[PDB]
């Protein structure tokens, strides 16, 4: 099943002195507020951030680093299309054009194999895949830790 | 390490795998430690990688989000009164490592009140380093174990920027093999671009606002957008609605 | 009429509401006869308006689609043994007349088998109007009723065309108010941009693919497309896989 | 709940003697094959079709008739964008901006009125609208009826 709501929980449980002492936090008391699942202060507080991780990404390309991008395809907050562009301007070579994954009967999404890095889609998952779609973020870990593309 | 060992968490059904979490001071100085939490792996499935996941905001908790509503081993209950295990946890195969950062995020704290008005990149990348190096020293027998950086969203600047430190650094008792990263931060140009072609591919906004946005936030970054910018972003809003932003077809919480 | 009357289906649950069924020869020469299911309101809701519902294809059953697995009383159980009551029919509130055309579609049929092989809008059109006037001398009660026409897909065609001719001729028992149209073809050269756009805004085709399209097929129809349009459809179909074009998030059919 | 092989229902049903007795079809025995859901022969056979309906839309529109279009909006058949596109090419004005549009306490989906025509979207709707979105599909149907703009 599916709980939009699980934010909420989760900021019920860890607020806990039960809970926080389980964990070996908040060990002093010292910690003067309430656990929040986001700190609003330094969300709005952001400093230095580079336009682009392009460059970035070139070099560990070129260190031999596996990398692999994912996507969520019914995010509208870093939606597919956003990462299809960005990927796009590496300007890397295709090894494998898109292509469906599956997973059991069902296709899970698709992928890209470029020279040097995977793209995958993950079909129906929202922002947090492994929220929406469990099963399918699990194969996909499994298949990278492997460094193979993903099934068809 | 064997002081941050869980032994149960309230709530908590029982398990095959240890679990431990606790804090690593990264600025002796400034008084800053950033709280961790790892889920191994079942022995059997031992020795794993190490994953090391962060979840972005910037300013959002790795614990509250990766851990507990997504890829971690155990999903809390309603009115927070419990766990429940996921059945689809990461740590089924990998030794999963939750960090919270930077500080003031979640657990981690600073002492240093100045410190949560003047985070930023490049000091949230030396910190996750730091406490990394200091990680292996408390958990010495991962050291050389092969080892993998990832997480989403915002994490799209943190993931490549620490992965470069990692790989320029040297550390050899670090064996970093890649990196993954979702539905991230890449390109602020090419992400505003996809970002608005999709939306209006998505039903969500009008034509003009479409085009008003393309006008408004080209130049700009993702993180520190103009004024005409947010009065594009301000409309586009009101066309969609109460719908969730981060999953456009199932529903909002009530 | 009294004659086209459904005591009851097999299968069928009671209900409180007229159903009405036969045929009506369009071309007395041809031995052209379409078949027609009309589902009305419930009394207490009359008298309703009467609405005319269209499926596409070409070639595609009114009764099939509309009447048995979308906005009709009923649903099929599985393996066909049964009906069901929708909950949300349009009968409802309307009286809903649900026609299967062209001849030789569904239960229509024709006397002159080539007929089946030269179908087209035009005839579609002249065809569906002669129905509707001899209908309304069937049932002479409906004269005057406030009329809408409606239908999917290829029917994007259809209501238009035959709104049209309904409209230029000026039939005064026929009291046509308006149309309606869901997902349906409007304009060739616009479709085929906004089509292929929102695949690769979806994630279903490779950007080569994408672009290949949009260099094969913007000259053509979309009922009659080139080769070049053709050979750049197969391959995005098979880009796409084993999904359900018709809703991209739901299961396909075992 | 949502099954997918509904066709195959239909099929089996129509198929049976019982029925077509029931619904006067098939009177004489006449009808030289099985009942399919569609006609293959026509529409591999099809001939003339124009390439736009817009001359037509304007005739209409200018006649005072009600028009209204809508759309699901996870078809890939006849996708939104192809409408979208289409509808923009008669070059209507507009009365009222695309906006969200409320059944319950959920987005049904969105909203543009033009002068003359109005256009709905139907939020998570495939192809068949009152199969995917039946509770959606009717407040459509009533609103339209009445000739009143979707609700906010
Ligand atoms: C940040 O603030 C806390 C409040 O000062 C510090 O906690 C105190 O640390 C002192 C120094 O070593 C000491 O006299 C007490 O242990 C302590 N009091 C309490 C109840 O917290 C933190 O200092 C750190 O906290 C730990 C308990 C331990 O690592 C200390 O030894 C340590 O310096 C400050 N946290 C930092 C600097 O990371
Ligand atoms: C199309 O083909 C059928 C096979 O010829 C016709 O049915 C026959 O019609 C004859 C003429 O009026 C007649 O001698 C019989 O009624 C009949 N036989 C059977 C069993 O079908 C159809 O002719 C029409 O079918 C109806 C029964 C009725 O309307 C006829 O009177 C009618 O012409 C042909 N259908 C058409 C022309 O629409
Ligand atoms: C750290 O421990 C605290 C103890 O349970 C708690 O900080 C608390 O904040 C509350 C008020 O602002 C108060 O209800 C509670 O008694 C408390 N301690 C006080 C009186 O100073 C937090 O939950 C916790 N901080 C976190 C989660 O970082
Ligand atoms: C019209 O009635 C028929 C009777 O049950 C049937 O046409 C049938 O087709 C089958 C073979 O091609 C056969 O199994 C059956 O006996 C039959 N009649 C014959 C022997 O000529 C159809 O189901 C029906 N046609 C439709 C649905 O249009
Ligand atoms: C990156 O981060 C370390 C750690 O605080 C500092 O030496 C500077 O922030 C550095 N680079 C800069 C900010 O130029
Ligand atoms: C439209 O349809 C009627 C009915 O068969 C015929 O007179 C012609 O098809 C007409 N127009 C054409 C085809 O030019
Ligand atoms: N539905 C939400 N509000 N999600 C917030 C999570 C985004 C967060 N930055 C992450 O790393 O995932
Ligand atoms: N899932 C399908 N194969 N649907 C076919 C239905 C399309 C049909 N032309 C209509 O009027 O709706």
């Amino acid at each position: 099943s599916y709980d939009p709501c699980t934010e909420r929980y989760s900021t019920a449980y860890y607020n806990r002195r039960d809970v926080q002492m389980a964990l070996h936090a908040n060990v002093t008391g010292a910690m003067n507020y309430t656990w929040a699942t986001c700190s609003d202060t330094i969300n709005t507080h952001w400093h230095d951030a580079p336009r682009s991780m392009l460059p970035i990404y070139r070099e560990l390309i070129a260190a031999g680093l596996r990398i692999w991008v994912f996507s969520g395809d019914t995010d509208a907050v870093v939606p597919l299309t956003a990462t299809r562009y960005s990927i796009g301007a590496l300007g890397l070579p295709t090894t494998t054009s898109w292509y469906p994954w599956y997973d059991d009967q069902e296709v899970g999404g698709w992928s890209q194999v470029y020279k040097g890095l995977t793209l995958v889609s993950v079909r129906g998952a929202g922002h947090e895949v492994p929220l929406h779609r469990p099963r399918q973020a699990l194969v996909l870990f499994q298949y990278f830790l492997q460094g193979k593309p993903m099934p068809g | 390490h064997a002081a941050d060992r869980i032994a149960r968490l309230p709530g908590q059904p029982a398990v095959d795998f240890d679990m431990y979490s606790g804090y690593i001071t990264v600025d002796e100085g400034a008084g800053r430690s950033l709280f961790y939490l790892l889920q191994e792996a079942p022995e059997d499935a031992q020795p794993a990688p190490l994953v090391l996941w962060l979840n972005g905001g910037p300013g959002c908790s790795s614990v509250a989000y990766g851990a507990s509503e997504e890829l971690g081993a155990f999903r809390v209950k309603p009115r927070g009164a419990g766990l429940v295990l996921n059945e689809y946890r990461w740590n089924k195969v990998a030794n999963v490592l939750f960090l919270d950062s930077p500080a003031g995020v979640g657990f981690s704290y600073t002492n240093t009140s100045s410190d949560i008005y003047t985070s930023g990149d490049n000091r949230t990348a030396h910190d996750s380093y730091a406490f990394l190096a200091k990680w292996f020293e408390r958990f010495p027998h991962y050291k050389y174990r092969d080892f993998y950086i990832a997480g989403e969203s915002y994490a799209g600047h943190y993931v490549p920027e620490l992965s470069q430190l990692v790989h320029r650094s040297k550390n050899p008792v670090i064996n970093l093999k890649g990196f993954m990263v979702g539905n991230g931060l890449i390109d602020d140009y090419h992400d505003y671009v996809g970002t608005f072609e999709f939306w209006w591919n998505h039903g969500i906004v009008s034509d003009d606002t479409y085009r008003r946005l393309k006008e408004a936030c080209l130049h700009d970054s993702f993180i520190h957008p103009s004024p005409a910018c947010d009065a594009a972003t301000d409309v586009a809003t009101a066309e969609q609605g109460n719908i969730d932003m981060y999953s456009l077809y199932t529903p909002v919480c009530n």
